[PDB]
């Protein structure tokens, strides 16, 4: 019902938001109606449309069972399994969540073309919620790989100065290393006659068999967090695309790659993750700590909040790949934590001050508080949620995901807690200069935070000191599922 | 109601029995996660006795502290792929 | 900004960019140089098949 | 409610001001945007371009939308994480394990007698807590015994 | 103890202890010497001749220049193959067998030694470069299989039963380590302490 | 019924008076023959039937479902290419006008299709010759039918002379065989597969390679697809293709019964090497025709993969890869044909020369195709995604069915090379994408009234003028959304597939 309600449905919205848009094109050289106030009422549409995606999940959510182990609402679509579990359902949730937001942090500030807009949104989000729900490994390479299309042409056409540098390197980066992991693919669908995700996760393979397909999947999930030293597409990409762009490509594109360590690798070459951990955790260790002293050189606004990104989402892959519970849960609510406050910090950064005054050089900024006292509280209310203070969904995931390494690696995980220390070195040098001395020579002063964009900085906020509180909201569902991906014999 | 453990094992099924090996994978995940209720059950006792004994503790709560610390290692949550996929005796 | 450059879009780019320009200086109309060519694959036959790699690193050396 | 007598109204009154760049009773309906003649929604804009040319960040289209659709969204959401009759796994292996106690210990008076005064609200608050209950034998019982069948599943040994 | 590292290797029939009786690497690197140096230099007498028979065509003066090879180049090359020959045929021997290391080190020098004769006129480092990246190439030639694995291909295994063509059991287990295109449903929990040893959650915590 | 239509269309042609309508109007029963021609070939041929493989003319001819579907998607293909010169392509007369001006036009097309159709059925080596000759002698004429214009002879000529010598490769191997054994018929060949030389048979392939354009002889068909008209290119890029690769499949069938490792060796030698120069050889171009050529020989090294191969998955990697390529070659130059209506015109730097054969000629000449049409922009991103195997479009289940059939044959090297090379490719193809789209918004509100659109007169300023005609804009929407859509059908296509025999029965 869910799968086939949540394409059925929005493919109708598609083609409306076609139908209406585009009757007129042919040399009428009229004013039309729906034109008027930036394409309103299509942006309204799609506006609606979003919304009503999060209403389909929530009727299957009502009926999900916490305390059943397996695949529940399975379905048969397209010729293609779709179920869902603990785990798929809060990241789908979070997933269609973004979606309004990513559509209203673009309300007003599109030279143009707001329907074809709104479509490559809610058409990217559905996509991606989708790949949450896939039961089979080429129906999650299908997903994974079918956003590379819009992603592509949102960039191009609606970025920013240097966008096609930018929409090259995602194009080529993504899709490149990618292929990588659909050669492991190939190979099970060669050797097992199926990519189903229960018919592959019984199957053990020979332990060198096993490292050439975690090679090969492994390249395709390290460029997609992104883990060093892969990591070069995205700064240039979220420095360049749109608002919206960087919000699902800094909020649920990023957490694909956690989401294919939990169903690619640990239940069918469970073996061999234990072998690669240790390189898992040297690689991931030294991407946290060369981003986060990476990030205190940088000199553009919204590349600062890119390398911040990369810091945290090395610690998710370092809570993933622990054999524990702990670890495990703390990885998946920092990345839901992240979900949240990454967007928020690319408003503040690239959706109010570059709508304002056009530029993101670090230079021209200092002593906002004087006339932006409103943006200052919420610039300081994120920056201290980035850095993981306790209160906070992201404290919460980076306690659990640090502990995670520890259990699973005493001595060597004991370098997780550098991101205590480095993330607030780079994140607090960002906001104690935007927020101190005299209110920069460089700049007039203009509107602060309007209605709207406080409306997107409250709605991200409040999630992430809900979990940040009472993170059982979370861990009660994702309990059951969490559970059955640790590999351990005692004896 | 209150659902129920179906206590199957690795041991006793054939793999190629999909409603089987689900109830086995099934049945090792709730004997761990009842594991981990009795040692938070213990460890209520010792909490309780450390703050009633006061400098008595040592004495009063040995066997209880002695109990956490042995039951600590392997009440935990070790998941069903390490011996479903594993024969011990081979 | 350094070598993962070089080992990137940078470097990739001058790699491309002297590859192509080789391969572009080869579309041209002329009998002479495509009867050469269809001549010369025919050593494939004539030479045992373990001199396939020699080939392989001489043609790498004509790129140059 | 295009009301094309009332635009012509205001198209000719921006015709009495030649110079450019030196209403609240106006509306539009949804059966507006699809049904006019192709002449009269070019007026409509005519006069648009114009009024708005004459002229803060409010009644910009979305705040319905949000707040009828999104924030309603979000409360069914906080709702759902509250008030949802949903058990988790370690929720119901602390109920099985009380329920084994009893199963292994009928003959038991002193612990049936706690067990069925234990209501099920207080099941996961077992200990030390603001709650008056007599849990001293049920904790007695546990600490005694194991009532796990972790042994019983794994039949091969080294 | 040793290290436990994934190994990502693709499957290679394994001479069998006293088998492999190696190749001469001179005699072998003699005849790719001395066969590319009578072809490159004949084939460069020839192209002299059809200079003569025309040189008033642009169309024919073009095609030649692109074939035409200079003098270092007509030494160079088959001094390249030849060395290419003799270390890949050395190295072969050293290791009982041809391996991508032996491979890569056979491919670099002999790109080097080549380099240094008919790239002169360029910074040392700069050949270095192009040599590992020869190098590499013929490195990561050999870790595929060369062209085609051949009698290690998923369809020779499926040939001869040791493919997935009869499914899983359980209840089957085997004391020998599966084959590389096999699959099993249990293994041995011996096996597992083979590879990945006892510690983090193996055996013991 | 092909040929003998033909006969009455070429006494025909030479009665009737000389004018671009009765030429137009020939055309199209150039058309209703094709359509006769599949639906006979259609009521009598099935998959269930020719599963055994049956000889025909004192078997001379041997046809099985595997050539049967070959010569049906032959059929189809070139009932789309005729809807080219059998309708308005723009509607203006000065573009039009070309496709009506030659009456020879049909009557060489269904020659060729006589041809195309009977090669995959060759069963001797004597027909063999023949109907190679057959098929090659007609494409020379097709890429001389406009004999007043110097490229497109200078290219026939280019044509006539590498096709030659393939020619006579391909009979110098034949002849070589029969040498050996004294026989002609394939059949009695393959009694003794084992005992002639198998690389008389790899000559035999060479000329056959040459003929489809691969590596190291890539060089003369870009050069001709480059020069040749747009509409002569349309045809010539593709419909050798799909004749050639299904009787070296045929041939690679009977080649890996005796399994000679060194000859498998030498064809991964040139798809390797087709492989780099045809990603490579795309990045640094500037016409659109040198740009697709180069995508010829990078999706024909895709395919030669599965036929090197040559296994149970390779049957239905190279069925429905080479039927949803033709479909995707069609779409492609079906758009560039149309979309000449939205170049500007002059009322200058670097001396740009358009002609009338060509008039999309260079990648930036699809610049704000996204604002002059987009609804033809999508279709022509669809099809270029699809080329660089986006899923869920055909393009992805190409490759992937390729990979399928080259990974189980232990041709490690070729799987990563091409996946490799496909990423390389993307580079190009993308750079396609950025010209049609990127600069939308710094180019949405300008004046062009100077395309060759508007020139265009208009009818009463009170009808609506459709800016494009009916039969190329439906075959355009047709195309796009099966390439977009295949996922719906997909498992049921693929099913298909598995039934198209080649002598597996058991
Ligand atoms: C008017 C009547 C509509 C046709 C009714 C019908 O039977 O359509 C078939 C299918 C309904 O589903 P059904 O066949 O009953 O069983 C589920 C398996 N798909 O319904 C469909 O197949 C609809 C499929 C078209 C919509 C999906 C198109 C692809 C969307 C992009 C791919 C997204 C995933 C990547
Ligand atoms: C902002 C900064 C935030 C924090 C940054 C990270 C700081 C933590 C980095 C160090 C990791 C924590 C150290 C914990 C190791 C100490 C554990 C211990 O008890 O030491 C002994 C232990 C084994 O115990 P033992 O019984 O004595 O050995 C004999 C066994 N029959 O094991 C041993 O024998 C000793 C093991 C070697 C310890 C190496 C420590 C140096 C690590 C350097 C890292 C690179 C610099
Ligand atoms: C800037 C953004 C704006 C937002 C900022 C403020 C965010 C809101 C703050 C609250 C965060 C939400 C978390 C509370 C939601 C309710 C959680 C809950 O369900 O409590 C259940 C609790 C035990 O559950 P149970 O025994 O099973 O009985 C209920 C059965 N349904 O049953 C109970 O006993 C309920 C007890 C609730 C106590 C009030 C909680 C409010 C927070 C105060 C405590 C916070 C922790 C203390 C921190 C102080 C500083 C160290
Ligand atoms: C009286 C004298 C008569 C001379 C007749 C020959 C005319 C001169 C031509 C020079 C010799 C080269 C051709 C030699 C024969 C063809 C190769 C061959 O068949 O192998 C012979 C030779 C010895 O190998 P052998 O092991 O004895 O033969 C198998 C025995 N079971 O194997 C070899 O080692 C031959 C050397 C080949 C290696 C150099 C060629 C590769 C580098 C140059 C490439 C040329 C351009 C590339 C062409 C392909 C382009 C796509
Ligand atoms: C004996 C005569 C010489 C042998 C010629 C062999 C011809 C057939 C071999 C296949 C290559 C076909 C390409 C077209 C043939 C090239 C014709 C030629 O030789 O001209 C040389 C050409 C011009 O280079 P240039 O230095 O500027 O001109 C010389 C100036 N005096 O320089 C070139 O650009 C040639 C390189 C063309 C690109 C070929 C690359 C193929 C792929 C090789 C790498 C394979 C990739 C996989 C590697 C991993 C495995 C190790
Ligand atoms: C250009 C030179 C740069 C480095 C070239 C490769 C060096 C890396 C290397 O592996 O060196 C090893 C090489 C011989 O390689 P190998 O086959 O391993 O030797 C036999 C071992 N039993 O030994 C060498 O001679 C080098
Ligand atoms: C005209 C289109 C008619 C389609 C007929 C397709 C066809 O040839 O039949 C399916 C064929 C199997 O046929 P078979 O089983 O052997 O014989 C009995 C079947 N009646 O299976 C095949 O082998 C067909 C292989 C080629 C399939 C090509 C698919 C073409 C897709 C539609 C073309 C686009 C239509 C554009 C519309 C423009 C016209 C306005
Ligand atoms: C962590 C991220 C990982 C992802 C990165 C993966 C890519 C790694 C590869 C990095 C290597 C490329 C980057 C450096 C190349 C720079 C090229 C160059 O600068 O040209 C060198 C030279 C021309 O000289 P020039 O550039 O003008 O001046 C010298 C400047 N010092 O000309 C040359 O010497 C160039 C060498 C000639 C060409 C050799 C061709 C060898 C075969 C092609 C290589 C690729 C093979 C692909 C095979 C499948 C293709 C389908
Ligand atoms: C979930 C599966 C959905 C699949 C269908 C995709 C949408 C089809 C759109 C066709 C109609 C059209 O081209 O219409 C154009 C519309 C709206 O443009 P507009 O602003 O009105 O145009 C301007 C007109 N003015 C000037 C009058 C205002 O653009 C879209 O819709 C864009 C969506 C597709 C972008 C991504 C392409 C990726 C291709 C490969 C995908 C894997
Ligand atoms: C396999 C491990 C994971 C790697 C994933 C893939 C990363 C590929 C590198 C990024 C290239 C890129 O983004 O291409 C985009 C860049 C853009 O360059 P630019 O910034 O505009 O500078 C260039 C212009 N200048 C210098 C004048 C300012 O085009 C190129 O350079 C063109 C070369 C394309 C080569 C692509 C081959 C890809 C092979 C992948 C496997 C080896
Ligand atoms: C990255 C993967 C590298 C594997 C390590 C390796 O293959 O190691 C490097 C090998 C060593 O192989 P060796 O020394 O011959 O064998 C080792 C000893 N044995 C015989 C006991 C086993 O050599 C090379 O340089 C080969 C280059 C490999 C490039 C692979 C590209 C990535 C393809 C992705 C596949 C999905």
């Amino acid at each position: 019902m869910l799968v086939q309600n949540l394409i059925i449905f929005n493919i109708i919205g598609i083609v409306l938001l076609v139908l209406l848009n585009n009757n007129n094109n042919g040399i009428l050289n009229k004013k039309s109606l729906l034109t008027i106030k930036n394409e309103l009422k299509l942006k309204q549409i799609g506006l609606i449309i979003s919304i009503i995606n999060i209403l389909i999940i929530i009727e299957n959510w009502i009926g999900f069972n916490s305390n059943y182990y397996g695949f529940q609402n399975i379905e048969r679509f397209l010729n293609i399994y779709w179920g869902i579990d603990g785990i798929s359902l809060l990241l789908v949730l979070l997933t269609l969540i973004l979606g309004p937001i990513a559509i209203l942090s673009n309300w007003k500030n599109l030279k143009g073309y707001y329907t074809y807009y709104v479509i490559s949104i809610n058409m990217l989000v559905i996509l991606m919620a989708l790949n949450f729900i896939c039961l089979d490994l080429v129906s999650f390479y299908i997903l994974f790989e079918s956003t590379l299309a819009p992603l592509f042409l949102l960039i191009g056409i609606y970025g920013a100065n240097n966008k096609n540098k930018a929409a090259y390197y995602v194009l080529i980066y993504t899709l490149a290393s990618s292929l990588f992991m659909l050669l492991s693919i190939v190979i099970y669908y060669i050797i097992i006659n199926s990519t189903d995700y229960i018919y592959i996760n019984n199957i053990i393979l020979s332990i060198n068999l096993q490292s050439l397909l975690f090679i090969g999947i492994i390249i395709g999930i390290a460029v997609k967090t992104p883990l060093m030293p892969v990591h070069t597409w995205l700064p240039t990409v979220h420095s360049e695309s749109p608002l919206g762009g960087s919000i699902l490509l800094a909020g649920v594109i990023l957490k694909l790659a956690i989401y294919g360590v939990i169903r690619l690798l640990l239940p069918n070459l469970s073996e061999i993750s234990m072998m690669f951990t240790p390189i898992i955790y040297i690689i991931s260790i030294l991407t946290l700590i060369y981003s986060s002293l990476i990030t205190l050189k940088q000199t553009d606004l919204k590349v600062i909040i890119a390398y911040s990104s990369i810091s945290h989402l090395a610690v998710c892959m370092i809570g993933i790949f622990a054999n524990n519970l702990i670890g495990i849960n703390g990885s998946l609510i920092l990345c839901l934590a992240h979900g949240f406050v990454s967007p928020a910090l690319f408003i503040l950064v690239g959706g109010i001050l570059y709508d304002r005054y056009h530029n993101r050089l670090i230079n021209y900024y200092q002593g906002l508080s004087t006339f932006m006292p409103i943006f200052s509280i919420y610039l300081v209310v994120f920056s201290f949620c980035n850095t993981g203070t306790p209160l906070s969904g992201n404290f919460v995931g980076e306690f659990l995901s640090i502990t995670g390494a520890v259990i699973r690696h005493p001595i060597i995980g004991s370098l997780t807690a550098a991101s205590v220390l480095l993330s607030a070195c780079y994140q607090m040098k960002l906001t104690n200069r935007l927020t101190g001395s005299v209110f920069s020579q460089y700049l007039h002063i203009t509107n602060d935070v309007t209605n709207r964009e406080i409306f997107l900085l409250n709605w991200l906020l409040i999630p992430t000191i809900i979990i940040g509180i009472y993170p059982s909201f979370v861990t009660n569902i994702l309990n059951l599922a969490s559970s059955t991906l640790i590999y351990s014999v005692l004896i | 109601d209150h659902v129920r453990s179906p206590n199957v094992s690795f041991d006793d099924i054939d793999y190629n029995n999909s409603q089987d090996l689900h109830n086995a994978q099934e049945s090792l995940l709730r004997e761990q996660w009842i594991r981990v209720s009795a040692l938070k059950v213990c460890r209520k006792a010792l909490e309780s006795c450390y703050k009633t004994s006061g400098p008595n503790h040592y004495e009063d709560c040995r066997e209880i502290a002695e109990k956490y610390l042995n039951m600590l290692p392997d009440h935990r949550i070790q998941g069903f792929l390490g011996y479903q996929k594993n024969d011990p005796s081979k | 900004r350094g070598i993962l450059q070089l080992f990137g879009p940078l470097g990739l780019w001058k790699l491309s960019t002297f590859i192509s320009s080789k391969l572009n200086k080869l579309v041209f109309l002329n009998i002479g140089f495509i009867l050469e060519i269809i001549v010369l694959s025919w050593l494939l036959i004539v030479f045992k098949v373990s001199l396939l790699k020699y080939i392989l690193l001489l043609i790498i050396f004509i790129i140059l | 409610a295009f009301n094309l007598q009332l635009e012509k109204e205001i198209r000719s009154k921006i015709d009495s001001l030649p110079k450019l760049n030196n209403v609240t009773n106006r509306k539009l309906s949804l059966t507006d945007y699809l049904f006019q003649n192709a002449a009269n929604q070019a007026l409509y804009v005519d006069n648009e371009a114009d009024l708005k040319e004459l002229d803060e960040n409010e009644n910009e289209g979305w705040e319905k939308i949000m707040y009828v659709g999104f924030v309603p969204t979000m409360i069914l959401i906080f709702a759902i994480v509250l008030f949802k009759d949903d058990k988790s796994i370690d929720e119901w292996a602390m109920d099985e394990l009380l329920l084994r106690l009893k199963e292994k210990n009928l003959s038991d008076v002193e612990l049936i007698d706690e067990l069925d005064k234990l209501s099920k609200s207080h099941v996961g608050k077992i200990g030390a807590s603001e709650i008056n209950k007599r849990d001293a034998v049920i904790i007695e019982r546990i600490l005694n015994g194991e009532y796990d069948q972790l042994s019983g599943l794994k039949k091969k040994e080294l | 103890e040793q290290f436990h590292l994934p190994q990502p290797f693709w499957p290679t029939t394994k001479t069998k202890e006293g088998e492999y009786v190696p190749k001469d690497s001179i005699r072998e690197a003699s005849k790719v010497f001395i066969g590319s140096g009578v072809l490159l230099g004949g084939m460069h007498f020839r192209r002299l001749m059809q200079y003569k028979k025309g040189s008033a065509r642009p169309g024919l003066a073009k095609y030649l220049n692109l074939f035409s090879l200079s003098k270092s180049q007509l030494i160079g090359f088959p001094v390249a193959l030849g060395a290419f020959s003799f270390l890949s045929h050395s190295f072969a021997n050293l290791q009982e067998g041809q391996t991508a290391t032996g491979e890569f080190a056979a491919s670099s020098i002999a790109s080097l030694i080549g380099l240094s004769i008919f790239r002169t006129k360029k910074p040392l480092s700069s050949n270095v470069a192009i040599a590992v990246g020869m190098g590499s190439l013929f490195g990561f030639l050999t870790w595929a299989g060369n062209f085609n694995l051949g009698d290690n291909s998923y369809r020779a295994a499926l040939e001869a039963g040791n493919g997935n063509e009869g499914g899983f059991d359980n209840k089957v287990i085997k004391t020998e380590r599966q084959g590389f295109w096999e699959g099993v449903y249990r293994r041995p929990l011996s096996q597992t302490v083979e590879d990945l040893g006892e510690g983090r959650g193996i055996i013991t915590q | 019924m092909l040929f003998t239509s033909l006969l009455l269309i070429i006494v025909y042609g030479s009665l009737v008076n000389k004018s671009h309508l009765l030429t137009k109007l020939i055309n199209r029963l150039g058309l209703i023959i094709i359509i006769y021609t599949l639906l006979i070939h259609l009521n009598i041929n099935t998959l269930e039937n020719l599963s055994i493989g049956i000889n025909m003319f004192n078997n001379l001819l041997l046809i099985n479902s595997f050539n049967n579907t070959i010569i049906e998607l032959i059929l189809i293909i070139c009932i789309l290419y005729v809807l080219l010169i059998s309708f308005n392509i723009t509607g203006l007369s000065i573009i039009d006008n070309l496709n009506y001006s030659k009456r020879t036009f049909i009557v060489i097309v269904l020659f060729n299709i006589i041809g195309l159709t009977l090669l995959p059925l060759v069963n001797d080596i004597m027909i063999l010759f023949i109907i190679i000759e057959l098929q090659s002698y007609s494409l020379y004429l097709l890429t001389a039918i406009f004999n007043e214009s110097h490229n497109s002879t200078k290219s026939a000529l280019y044509y006539f002379i590498v096709g030659s010598i393939a020619s006579f490769i391909i009979l110098d191997a034949t002849v070589s065989i029969y040498d050996d054994l004294g026989l002609t018929n394939i059949q009695y060949i393959l009694m003794y597969i084992d005992k002639l030389e198998i690389f008389d048979l790899l000559c035999l392939l060479f000329g056959l390679f040459i003929k489809i354009g691969l590596a190291p002889f890539y060089s003369y068909s870009i050069t001709i697809y480059s020069l040749s008209p747009t509409i002569i290119t349309n045809y010539i890029s593709l419909m050798p293709k799909l004749s050639i690769l299904t009787l070296i499949y045929i041939i690679m069938h009977y080649i890996n019964i005796v399994n000679n490792t060194d000859l498998n060796y030498v064809i991964s030698f040139l798809i390797l090497i087709s492989m780099f120069i045809g990603s490579f050889g795309g990045l640094n171009v500037i016409r659109i025709k040198t740009l697709l050529a180069y995508s010829s020989l990078l999706n024909v090294s895709y395919m030669l993969l599965a036929i090197l191969s040559n296994s149970n998955e390779s049957i239905i990697a190279y069925i429905y890869y080479i039927i949803q390529y033709s479909l995707t070659h069609i779409n492609i130059f079906s758009i560039i044909l149309v979309i000449s209506i939205y170049l500007p015109i002059m009322n200058n730097m670097l001396n740009v020369m358009i002609t009338k054969y060509s008039p999309i000629e260079y990648i930036n000449q699809l610049k704000n195709l996204f604002i002059n049409n987009i609804f033809i922009a999508i279709a022509l991103c669809i099809s270029i995604f699809s080329l660089i195997g986006i899923p869920p479009l055909t393009g992805f289940y190409g490759k992937y069915l390729v990979l399928i059939s080259g990974l189980n044959n232990g041709y490690v090297l070729l799987s990563i090379v091409l996946i490799i090379a496909s990423s390389i490719s993307t580079v190009y193809y993308a750079t396609i994408l950025k010209v049609l789209s990127f600069d939308t918004l710094s180019f949405k509100d300008i004046i062009s009234n100077n395309l060759i659109i508007n020139t265009s007169p208009e009818n009463n300023n009170n009808e609506i003028k459709p800016e494009i005609s009916n039969v190329i804009s439906y075959v355009i929407s047709s195309l796009t959304l099966i390439i977009l859509l295949i996922i719906i059908q997909y498992e049921n296509i693929v099913k298909g597939a598995y039934l198209v025999l080649l002598y597996n029965w058991v």
